[PDB]
């Protein structure tokens, strides 16, 4: 549901799942292309610590 | 073939074209002689024709003789078909059942009791419609741009399937991998996770197609 899922998670093995399309991999890459997910990250689950609770 | 089969004791023997196999028809008693050996008599006799023998037993021939009228009409009465009540009266005095059997005498299936107008003669006729309708089930197959080569000997996957997958204009496994879960969805024999898994490798065959 969250961007930040989707950053968890590697490009390589969401490739590795047929549920994305061959469109659906240009729409990544075009927003992969702002750099701002899609970067190949890890997380804690959800939250940095900026992303703190209060 | 009798000759080749000695010395023992032949009885009859089976025919078929360019490779007749000589099918030997002995009993099970005189078996023992006339096989003789299982890697000596079998290979020996195989040359004498030149072609092969195939040593089998008197039940036996029966035994696949009956598994020979069944399926003319064994096989899903893909032919004429009309009535089944009227088809089983029918197919009770047919010999060989209906296959290709217009080319045949079209003059004694009329001394059935039951032959007005020419319709049975007819029904032979719809046979043969029956075997151009298996030819445009071949068009269904072929007869409109069957898969290719990429897709056809790709693993996990059928000819049915492959069929079906390359009804929705695929041709080649790298269309079968463009297209998706969703769009492979709307063939009802192929399922959600099948129609993933043979995405997912005809993604990964297009993908390291560089490694053998």
């Amino acid at each position: 549901h969250y961007i930040g899922d989707l950053v968890q998670r590697t490009e390589v093995e969401l490739l590795k799942t047929p549920n994305l399309g061959k469109k659906s991999l240009t729409e990544i890459k075009d927003v992969l292309a702002s750099r701002g997910l899609s970067l190949g990250m890890r997380l804690e689950n959800w939250p940095p610590a900026s992303i703190a609770d209060e | 073939v009798i000759n080749a089969m000695a010395p023992a004791d032949v009885a009859s023997i089976v025919v078929d074209e360019d490779k007749h196999t000589m099918d030997i028809a002995v009993e099970a008693g005189n078996l023992a002689q006339a096989i003789g050996r299982n890697g000596q008599n079998v290979r020996l006799a195989s040359q004498l024709s030149g072609w092969e023998l195939n040593v089998m037993t008197v039940d036996d021939l029966q035994a696949k003789h009956q598994a020979e009228a069944h399926a003319a009409i064994d096989t899903f009465t893909k032919y004429l078909d009309i009535d089944e009540d009227f088809a089983t009266v029918l197919v009770e005095e047919g010999f060989s059942t209906l296959e290709e059997l217009a080319y045949v005498p079209m003059k004694e299936l009329l001394e059935i009791e039951g032959l007005d107008e020419p319709t049975v003669e007819a029904l032979r006729e719809r046979a043969k419609n029956a075997l151009a309708t298996i030819a445009q089930a071949q068009e269904e197959s072929l007869g409109d741009n069957k898969p290719a080569d990429d897709l056809l000997n790709l693993e996990g996957v059928d000819r049915d399937l492959a069929f079906k997958l390359a009804a929705r204009g695929v041709c080649t496994l790298e269309d079968l991998a463009e297209q998706g879960i969703d769009d492979l969805a709307d063939i009802e024999g192929l399922t959600d996770e099948k129609a993933g898994a043979l995405i997912m490798a005809a993604r990964n065959i297009c993908w390291f197609g560089d490694e053998a």
